[PDB]
């Protein structure tokens, strides 16, 4: 029939620092920040699941 | 002489059998039990049996006294009368008829062998050939006897019983739970890693594999180490052996992925993807694609028994059968993101020569949900650098922005799903699939020089927080060089993006925040 | 030998008939003795089958034998009398002679004499002509057979009373008349005392048979409940002969409807449960009867069912029924009054998940399922609702679209009593039960995920002051979540709630309150 | 079948409106009204002899 994705039961690996003040190093706030979002494991594509169900006769 | 005696010993038949049931019927239990070994002698000889097997009297006093008896021998006789009896279609319709199936269930609650052993196997005639057999023996509370009687030790016996229990479950849902609740899978795989009598194993497999389809007994079967007892027939010479397990196995494999202890099973089935038979590698992909879904300890032990190159090979072989290509992707994609050994399997993809036949099924014939999977393979394939530029060189941009283009038109289209797949997927697909592709700095310029940018930004005003998110972070791979991230504000970016930032998504927010960065960054 | 009998046969039989004008005459004389001695001659005659065919092919001798046992005051003669007639009673020919001669009601006021041997012949007369002339039955009811036939119930004589049992049986067979006579003679008492007094099994047998003939009606059932029937009956449950076992079973369940306070009823509830096991599925059916009306309104024996298995031999039940839905519905019901108001109730709610009882539960919601069993069923599921492990399983299996289904087709027609079930029922039974399901978060997305709000509030526009209770529980429930609460609110809520908040149900009010409270914050 | 019958106030005063005994589904009978559907070898007469008169011809007749 049709697949099903599923969540991928992560070992914990989320980590978005806060914005801080000071914008005079906003700047590497991101080069880190976005490093986290390239690794974020929750991120599609998900494995997918398929259900056979052949009987017979 | 012997057509001279037949219809002499039948009519002399006729002539005792009014008797010999007037006898079964009479109040001395020592009398009818006399009486019983006679009919029963009787029913030997071909010429009595039609003469008892005519006479709906006879029979029923026979049934009546089969279930009424407590003579160990008169149970043993009047059931075995009833089986001679079985064999033939009068014999079926008398039997049934006058109300022996109740009995003859009642029977395969009997201590006497014997009685069992002729029991079940006149029951089971009754199950091939009389119509209305079935029905009547779920009605009598037959299949809770069979289950408990697979605790037996006589491969025939559990031969018959197996399949009474195969033909009575057969698309039937009250049956296949009665089965369940009177413990049926931890039978049935017992038998399966204990007996190796081919015949009963097939027929165990064939309860098995009609049990598979309830959700029920699914997840039951797969607790019961369904899964492995299954496995240790994948070699078996028996063919039909091996198929029944493989059709059984994949029904069973979307409920198996919290399974540990399948290295054994991971390892065959990896083998089995060579083989010649269809039906097999056919399975064998099915079955490893659902059993590599989220579970890293399978991802990683079937990247190390060969699973990346026999996939490799099945899918190059398979050419344009999606049976195969589809499950066999799927793998592929599973087999290479969240694990340890994803990397490994990124590189052995390539140093295995599939990238071509991978990029290629993004092209027609391949349906949706192939092109869906394949899209998503790529995507996982173009984490490692080393696949950049071979991937490039094969065409994969300019078409999956192809894809892109044409599956977002139609999301739009829809506004003034496809064979499952809605393109709001291949929209979200493609363009991931970007987003880690445009790592590469050559790749940048070509998905830049498509003139994708305006459709990316587009694609920030999506409602799906994932589009936003990977149309932002393809944005911000190109947006890392001036003429593109200008080209990028000049598209009106720098709008969206700012209000993206205020998104609930912690990487869609990133990505934005980024742009918006790397846009204005002098 | 071989022909020498059917020699002295014809002989000894034209003899006779040319002795019966003789003893006839002497039948009819004044002078009793005579009668008395020609009745001696005439019992020995009827001994010899030979002179027995010239009495019974004599209308007058038959007469005579007749009026002389009915108004002779000898013992010895009314013996013989009824002696003669009890040997003419085995013949067709016999049987029809005795009563056209008025036999029957003169062997009626036998069944009054002291003495043993009268009362034998006499009922075991009866007993042929009921059996096997036309006419007897109206004519020994309407000679005040039955009453004298009661009456004779005190007796201790096993075959006697076998055959005196057995008549009445034949009487009250389809005649309510009858069976209010039997009762007005205190019939049922007398019957229930010879089912836990002997151990004759012909006895039991036909003495079950009068009861079952009895246990159908309005006006015995209460009394043979009350004289101890239901524990009595329960006492041969297990008996070896399988016809006092229906039977006793057939009684049961009618009189069934009738015990739901009766004690003592642990022997009886137990074995029933057991029988749910037989091979035999009009055991089973009984026994499923039986149990879906003991367990109606009596924590008692509901509590007694589960703790020897009921649940799980139910819960089989229903899976081996399978389409029949004569088995299935009072299975069914069975589970349902099992499943509340009472101390395991909550386990039992557990246990038919535990047997996997949920899948076909809810499966009995679809076709070819009718009116009666879905009304049953639904409450069924409403029940194991209260369980919070159920809660998934049940919508897994699609309990919750079915049953709005159901609730939607219900309702169009309490607008413009089919299968017997009135769709005020099925309204307030649907929504009844998803008020319970709606206690599960995802349950609720799943509800008003089909748009349901749409009837519910529609449903406080319903005097049923049940139907009301329930739609009010149902968004008391759905209103809990925010982007619903204003769903609500949304097709003109607070109108009539405000209302219902002084309505006399305290618990259409409650609702009410909770909800609009709800629906603004 | 017929059946047969047995400001955070809100919050606490509706946890005995869903405990509530004496609230359906009520339990149901179901009424059923199934009803179904001397030997003697003796030729001693010879008693016959030893009466009345009025028995003589049947004396004869049987000794």
């Amino acid at each position: 029939v049709t697949r099903n994705d599923v969540a991928p039961t992560l070992m914990s690996v989320p980590q978005y620092r806060p914005r801080p003040a000071n914008p005079d190093e906003i700047g590497n706030f991101i080069d880190e920040n976005l490093k986290a979002a390239d690794s974020d494991p929750t991120a599609p594509p998900y494995d997918s699941l398929l259900v056979f169900d052949y009987e017979g006769s | 002489v012997n057509l001279i005696n037949y219809q002499d010993d039948a009519e002399l038949a006729t002539r005792a059998i009014p008797e010999l049931t007037k006898l079964l019927n009479d109040e001395d239990q020592v009398v009818v039990n006399k009486a019983a070994v006679m009919v029963h002698q009787l029913s030997k000889k071909e010429a009595s049996r039609h003469a008892i097997m005519r006479s709906p009297q006879m029979v029923s006093a026979i049934v009546r006294t089969m279930q009424n008896t407590n003579d160990v021998e008169t149970a043993r006789c009047t059931a075995g009368t009833l089986h001679n009896l079985s064999h033939h279609r009068e014999g079926l319709l008398a039997i049934f008829k006058s109300g022996g199936i109740p009995a003859l269930v009642k029977m395969l609650g009997s201590p006497v062998d014997s009685v069992l052993f002729y029991a079940i196997t006149t029951l089971h005639n009754l199950l091939l050939h009389q119509e209305g057999a079935k029905m009547a023996v779920r009605l009598a509370g037959g299949l809770q006897k069979m289950v408990a009687l697979l605790n037996k030790t006589n491969v025939k016996f559990l031969a018959i019983t197996t399949d009474c229990l195969q033909i009575l479950a057969y698309g039937n849902q009250e049956s296949k739970l009665i089965i369940l609740a009177s413990g049926g899978p931890q039978a049935l795989v017992n038998i399966m890693r204990t007996y190796t009598y081919e015949k009963l194993l097939w027929t165990t497999s064939r309860v098995l594999k009609v049990l598979s389809v309830c959700s029920s007994n699914k997840p039951a079967i797969v607790e019961a180490g369904g899964m492995q007892a299954l496995g240790l027939h994948l070699t078996d010479p028996s063919q039909r052996l091996v198929q029944n397990c493989l059709w059984t196995l994949r029904n069973l494999s979307d409920a198996a992925t919290k399974q540990e202890g399948m290295e054994g099973l991971l390892g065959t089935l990896v083998q089995l993807l060579g083989s010649d038979d269809i039906n097999v590698v056919t399975c064998a992909a099915g079955i490893l694609s659902n059993l590599t879904c989220n579970n890293y300890k399978n991802k990683m032990m079937v990247c190390q028994v060969g699973g990346i190159e026999a996939l490799v090979r099945t899918v190059l072989r398979a050419g344009d059968r999606e049976d195969i290509t589809e499950p066999a992707i799927c793998a592929l994609r599973h087999l290479t993101s969240r694990h340890q050994e994803a990397e490994m399997a990124q590189n052995a993809v390539r140093l295995h020569y599939g990238l071509p036949v991978v990029v290629k099924l993004l092209h027609p014939p391949s349906h949706w949900p192939l092109i869906k999977a394949t899209v998503g393979l790529i995507r996982n394939l173009a984490l490692c650098p080393a696949n950049h530029a071979p991937l490039r060189e094969q065409g994969a941009i300019p078409r999956l922005v192809q894809l892109l283009v044409r599956a977002h038109q139609d999301t739009q289209r829809r506004t003034s799903f496809v064979e499952g797949v809605r393109m709001e997927e291949i929209v979200e697909g493609c363009t991931g699939a970007l987003h880690i592709l445009a790592r590469d700095v050559h790749n940048r310029i070509v998905i830049r020089g498509l003139n994708t940018i305006p459709l990316f930004v587009q694609l920030l005003y999506s409602p799906i927080e994932n589009i936003q998110r990977v149309a932002a972070g393809v944005l911000c791979e190109l947006a890392q060089d001036k003429e593109a991230a200008e080209a990028i504000e000049a598209e009106g970016a720098t709008a969206p993006l700012t209000e993206l930032l205020h998104s609930r998504n912690e990487g869609v927010a990133t990505y934005a925040a980024a742009v918006l960065f790397r846009m204005s960054e002098d």
